[PDB]
């Protein structure tokens, strides 16, 4: 968990780069597709996902371990509402040093 | 007789079914109708607002089934009386 | 519904001339004009068929 | 505006998918009703993308027998008066397809016609928390009946 | 583009609101 | 036909939750910093104050009660 906390603290300072949110969206879509693939069953409609994004995650992960990493990656980025506020984004320690 | 049995105006037929939650088999759907006092009264009110009631034997016109139609020669059961017999 | 009004959904009533007017898909009708509208829709559908 | 529009795209769509006879926590309903009231404004606080998204995403909104949904009825009536009479919808043509928007508006309107004759003289509560009401009849502190 | 009917096995609306609606509500109202 | 003693007038009288609770019980660290709880509803949105929500909820309840009373009473009309 300390590494998770450090990553979450560090990743919050890179939200001004457009690639970060796109990669986070792709990875969370892949994780949630993998989760719902077994959470309900084959009866539930399957979430469409690109082949490469599904290939980012390896198939060795057991069913139990998927939920924890899915939740942790869903909350990995800060509240997306924060992106709406321009002052909050322009308040990182590097930005303050830049200020 | 062939000429007599030919009607002069178009005729149609309408079937009515009742559904309860958690029903997927045809037998249960047919079964829920024949019971009385087990359905909403609004269903009966809607039924009686479609048309009058005529006995199949004495009906001189279309009755929904060929074998008992155009016969010119004249305790609760629910909405199963209108089953066509 | 719980408010007394009725909700209507019709399946397989689309042909060359689109759909039938007297009772369109996703319509709301009060109890007063329910039987009359249902009968009119049946008549129109049979005539179209 | 794009993010705000997508926000109730998602929200507006979530509530319309409720199962029949399913209880919803009243706090969520209150928040959703407040969002709907805020979105449907025409006087000065009008935003075309969010209004179009709210109209388009929730056709069966009134048909899902939401508890207390009838409060926001006058706001929807006021909103529709500025879209249906329009000929080509120049303002909304750069955000959504005009034909689909017109279809959604027709679906919304057609789900409200029985309400007057069904209710008639029954009063409708008004929530006056500021300059939210669009009417200028100086009757804000008066429950409007469906006859008008 | 038509939208498919919701699956009969979908979770309750309150659970979806608990899981996601907070972000959705905040995002809607912040630009409101 | 008016059938006697037959008509309306005559007649008279979650797996997602399990997953969320399992994650919450097996991982207290990933919980929100007191802002949100998994099972419990989240806090009020930033755009609306608590008093406005308290007014809206009672307005909605009164609307529903009034409509139900009107529908039940005016049935015989």
């Amino acid at each position: 968990p300390p590494y998770w906390k450090t990553a979450k603290e560090m990743v919050a300072n890179w939200r001004h780069h457009p690639a970060v949110v796109e990669q986070w969206s792709k990875v969370i879509c892949a994780l949630t597709s993998r989760l719902l693939r077994f959470t309900y069953g084959p009866s539930f409609p399957a979430f469409k996902v690109p082949d490469e994004d599904a290939s980012l995650i390896p198939p060795e992960m057991d069913n139990e371990c998927v939920a924890q990493t899915w939740f942790r990656f869903l909350h990995m980025l800060s509240n997306p509402v924060d992106l709406s506020n321009p002052a909050i984004i322009s308040s990182t320690p590097k930005f303050q040093e830049q200020f | 007789g062939y000429l007599d049995l030919l009607p002069c105006r178009p005729f149609d037929t309408v079937f009515i079914f009742y559904m309860k939650p958690g029903q997927k088999t045809n037998q249960e759907i047919l079964k829920n109708v024949e019971s009385s006092r087990t359905v909403q009264p609004h269903f009966l009110e809607f039924l009686l607002s479609l048309g009058w009631s005529v006995d199949v034997g004495r009906h001189p016109g279309w009755t929904g089934h060929v074998s008992t139609s155009w016969s010119i020669n004249c305790e609760d059961i629910g909405a199963s009386i209108f089953n066509g017999q | 519904l719980n408010t007394g009004l009725f909700r209507i959904k019709i399946q397989g009533a689309t042909g060359k001339f689109n759909m039938v007017i007297p009772l369109v898909d996703g319509m709301i009708v009060s109890r007063r004009a329910l039987g009359f509208l249902v009968r009119q829709t049946v008549i129109n559908i049979c005539r179209r068929k | 505006e794009a993010g705000r529009a997508e926000a109730c795209g998602t929200l507006c769509r979530i509530f319309c998918s409720k199962k029949t006879g399913e209880e919803i926590l009243p706090a969520y309903l209150s928040r959703f009703y407040m969002l709907l009231i805020q979105g449907l404004q025409i006087n000065d606080y009008v935003c075309h993308p969010v209004l179009a998204s709210v109209i388009l995403n929730s056709p069966p909104l009134f048909c899902c027998d939401l508890k207390g949904i009838d409060v926001v009825v006058p706001y929807f009536i006021s909103a529709l008066e500025t879209i249906l009479p329009d000929r080509e919808l120049s303002k909304f043509k750069s955000y959504v397809n005009p034909t689909e928007l017109r279809r959604s508006s027709i679906n919304i309107l057609l789900s409200l016609l029985p309400l007057p004759h069904h209710f008639g003289t029954v009063k409708s509560e008004v929530v006056l928390e500021g300059k939210f009401s669009n009417d200028d009849s100086s009757s804000y502190d008066k429950p409007i009946t469906f006859l008008s | 583009e038509p939208r498919p009917l919701p699956a009969p096995r979908r979770p309750k609306v309150n659970s979806i609101l608990n899981l996601f609606g907070s972000w959705l509500f905040d995002a809607a109202f912040v630009h409101c | 036909f008016l059938i006697s003693s037959w008509h309306r007038d005559t007649f008279g009288p979650d797996v997602l939750d399990k997953l969320l609770e399992n994650i919450g019980h097996t991982s207290p660290e990933c919980l929100l910093p007191s802002q949100l709880n998994l099972n419990e509803p989240s806090l009020t949105p930033c755009g609306m104050n608590y008093d406005q929500e308290k007014e809206i909820i009672e307005v909605i309840l009164r609307q529903n009660a009034q409509e139900d009373e009107y529908i039940q009473s005016h049935n015989f009309d």
